[PDB]
C-alpha cells in the first residue's frame, strides 16, 4: 500500500473540502475521478500541522489512478506538510518539500508537477517525463515584457517586482546563478509560499511578473483573461514521477508512462485538464 | 576509470549525426569531428568486409564528446550496418537497439527515440532532445494532426490523402499499434528516407509526411522558401525524447543521466541547440 505525496497545483491537483458526510462532490466533465487526500488545514509558516480529509482531483490524480490500476497497487494520498516542491538547504544538508518527505519514508512516491533536475536526480529516481514543458512569465494583461532577458528583469530594482515560488527548483536556480545575481537575490525579497498566492498577487498588481511552469501559467491565462504569458518557453524540461532509488516499482512506472504517451492517454489527460 | 574504453554505436541522421569522408592523405579527422568506423562489405557473396575510417559530427556527437569528458570514458565509435534505429524482427532486435541488446555496443548515441518496447530490452538515459510524431505538409494544407479523420479513415475522402512515413522506426511502430487502418493504407506511400519524402512533398506526389518531430522541425527550419511546415502549435503526438540506449543494468547510466541533466541546467544544452538546430524559417 503506497503512500503518495502531492501538492496543490491546478490543473494537475485540485484540492477542495469534503462534503459534510466526508465524501467528495460528484462532478462531471464522464465522472470526474476524485480521491480523499489528507492535508494540513493550517497553511501558515512555523505552524502545527493538523491534518484533515480533503478531496483531490486533476491531471496528476487521473495519472495516479492509471498507474495504480496498471501496476496493481493500493495507495493513500496526502498533501506535502510544508506546502513545498523541494529544495536542498544547508542546516549538514537537508531536503524540504515533497523531496524531503520521499527521502524520509513519509512518502513512497511523489505524483505531482515535479521538475526533473540534476540536483534532485542525485538523490531520487525520476520516471521518464509524463509532461514536457518549461518556464514562462505570467503578467497582467497590460504589462509589456519581452521575456527573461528584458532589462527590467536583467538589471532590476524595486520599480518592477517579480518572483517565483519559494523552495521550488526555479527559486534556488535564481539565488544560485552568477549572471542572475541582481535578479537571483531580488526574487529572494519577493518570493511566494505557493503558486496560487503568486498568481492572485499578479491580478491584484502586487506582483508584476511571476516566473513559473508553463504548463500551470498557460492554463491560468487560458482561464483568467486579465492574465497573459509573455516570452518564449525557456529551460525546457519535464515533470516526472518521483521514487526512492531502491523502489521496486521504478521500471514499471516508466514503462507505464511511456505506454500512456504512445497510446494517447497522456493526450487525453491534456484534453481533459489542460486544453 | 576501469574498463572505460567503450564500444559505441551511432547512425547517420542530420543534424544529429553527420558522416563525412576522412582526408585520405592524413587519415585524421579534423576540427569538430570524431573518428567513426563503418564496416563495408567486399561483395554480396561474402561476409568479408573492411572497416572504413570516417568522421562524425553533429548535435549527438557533441553530446558524446561532453559525456566522454564528464563521465571519463574513451570510445570506439561505429556506424550500425544491420538495419537502422531499431526494429524487432521475428523477435530479434536489429539496428542500434540490436547492437546494445546483443552486447556489441555499450551504448547507442544518435537520433534514437525512447519508447516502451525498446525500454523493455535496453535502459535509456533521460531524454536529451524532445521529440515525438509530427506531420509535415506544404503550407496551407489543413490537417489537425495524426488524429485527423483524413488519416484515420482516408478512403472516406475523394480523392484520398496521400501520406506516408519512413518504415521500420518508432513512428511506424506507433502507427501500426494505434491506427491499423491508417497503417495498412499508408504502406503504399512508404518512403525510403527523409530526403525522398521531402522531394515527394515539394513536387506534389505526397500530401503529408509523418515522422519524428525533431527531424521534421529541423527540416522545416532549413526549407527553401519556407514552404514545408509542421502542423499545429509546433504539435507533437506521443511526446518522448531521444535517449542514450545502454545495456540493461548498465553501470554507466547513473553518471550519464546526471551529466545530461547538468548540461540542461548549465545552459550547455541550449548552446548545442543554437549551434545545430536553429533554422531561418
Ligand atoms: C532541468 C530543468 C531545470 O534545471 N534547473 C531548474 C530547472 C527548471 C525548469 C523548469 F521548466 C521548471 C522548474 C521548476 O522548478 N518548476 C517548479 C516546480 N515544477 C518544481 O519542480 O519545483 C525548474
Ligand atoms: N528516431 C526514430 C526514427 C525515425 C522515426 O521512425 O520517426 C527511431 O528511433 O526509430
Amino acid at each position: 500500500r503506497l503512500k503518495i505525496v502531492t501538492i496543490h497545483q491546478e490543473p494537475f491537483v485540485y484540492v477542495k473540502p469534503t462534503l459534510s458526510d466526508g465524501t467528495c462532490k460528484e462532478e462531471f466533465t464522464d465522472p470526474v475521478k476524485k480521491v480523499i487526500c489528507t492535508g494540513p488545514n493550517d497553511t501558515s509558516p512555523g505552524s502545527p500541522r493538523h491534518t484533515v480529509p480533503q478531496c483531490c482531483y486533476g491531471f496528476c490524480i487521473d495519472l495516479l489512478i492509471k498507474l495504480a490500476r496498471t501496476m496493481n497497487f493500493t495507495y493513500e494520498v496526502h498533501l506535502v506538510a510544508d506546502g513545498k516542491f523541494g529544495t536542498q538547504e544547508r542546516v549538514k544538508k537537508e531536503w524540504n518539500g515533497m523531496m524531503g518527505e520521499l527521502l524520509s519514508g513519509q512518502a513512497d512516491m511523489i505524483v505531482a508537477p515535479l521538475t526533473i533536475n540534476n540536483e534532485r536526480a542525485q538523490y531520487i529516481e525520476f520516471s521518464k517525463p509524463f509532461k514536457y514543458q518549461g518556464l514562462t512569465i505570467l503578467v497582467k494583461k497590460g504589462t509589456r515584457i519581452t521575456g527573461i532577458n528584458d532589462p527590467r528583469l536583467r538589471n532590476p530594482s524595486d520599480k518592477f517586482i517579480y518572483a517565483t515560488v519559494k523552495q521550488s527548483s526555479v527559486d534556488i536556480y535564481f539565488r544560485r546563478q552568477v549572471e542572475l545575481s541582481t535578479m537571483y537575490r531580488h526574487m529572494e525579497k519577493h518570493n511566494y509560499e505557493s503558486a496560487a498566492e503568486a498568481i492572485q498577487a499578479v491580478r491584484d498588481n502586487k506582483l508584476h511578473a511571476f516566473i513559473w511552469d508553463s504548463a500551470v501559467l498557460e492554463f491560468e491565462a487560458s482561464q483568467k483573461c486579465d492574465l497573459v504569458t509573455t516570452g518564449e518557453l525557456f529551460f525546457r524540461s519535464g515533470f516526472g514521477i518521483g521514487m526512492r532509488k531502491d523502489s521496486p516499482w521504478k521500471q514499471n512506472v516508466s514503462l507505464s508512462i511511456l505506454k500512456s504517451h504512445e497510446n494517447g492517454f497522456m493526450e487525453d489527460l491534456d484534453k481533459t485538464w489542460v486544453r | 576509470p576501469d574498463d572505460n574504453h567503450l564500444s559505441i554505436v551511432t547512425l547517420e541522421e542530420a543534424p544529429f549525426v553527420i558522416v563525412e569522408d576522412i582526408d585520405p592523405l592524413t587519415e585524421t579527422c579534423v576540427r569538430n569531428t570524431v573518428p567513426c568506423r563503418k564496416f563495408v562489405k567486399i561483395n554480396n557473396s561474402t561476409n568479408e568486409g573492411m572497416n572504413v575510417k570516417k568522421c562524425c559530427k553533429g548535435f549527438c556527437i557533441d553530446i558524446l564528446k561532453k559525456l566522454s569528458r564528464t563521465v571519463k570514458f574513451t570510445y570506439d565509435l561505429y556506424l550500425v550496418t544491420n538495419g537502422k534505429h531499431g526494429k524487432k524482427v521475428n523477435n530479434v532486435w536489429n539496428g542500434m537497439i540490436g547492437e546494445v541488446v546483443y552486447q556489441r555496443a555499450v551504448m547507442a548515441v544518435g537520433s534514437l527515440t525512447i519508447n516502451e518496447e525498446r525500454s523493455e530490452v535496453v535502459d535509456f538515459s533521460v531524454p536529451f532532445v524532445e521529440t515525438g510524431i509530427s506531420v509535415m505538409v506544404s503550407r496551407g494544407t489543413q490537417v489537425t494532426g495524426l488524429s485527423d479523420k483524413k488519416f484515420q479513415r482516408p478512403h472516406d475522402y475523394s480523392p484520398p490523402f496521400r501520406f506516408g512515413t519512413v518504415p521500420n522506426g518508432s513512428t511506424e511502430r506507433n502507427i501500426r499499434n494505434n491506427y491499423p487502418y491508417m497503417h495498412q493504407y499508408m504502406t503504399r506511400f512508404n518512403q525510403r528516407g527523409v530526403e525522398d519524402a521531402l522531394v515527394s512533398l515539394k513536387t506534389g506526389k505526397l500530401d503529408a509526411f509523418i515522422y519524428d518531430a525533431a527531424v521534421l522541425n529541423y527540416k522545416a527550419g532549413r526549407d527553401e522558401g519556407c514552404k514545408l511546415v509542421t502542423i499545429g502549435s509546433g504539435y507533437i503526438f506521443a511526446t518522448t525524447g531521444y535517449g542514450i540506449a545502454l545495456q540493461k543494468g548498465s553501470p554507466w547510466k547513473r553518471q550519464i543521466d546526471l551529466a545530461l541533466l547538468q548540461f540542461v541546467g548549465d545552459g550547455e544544452m541550449e548552446e548545442l541547440e543554437t549551434l545545430w538546430l536553429t533554422g531561418i524559417c
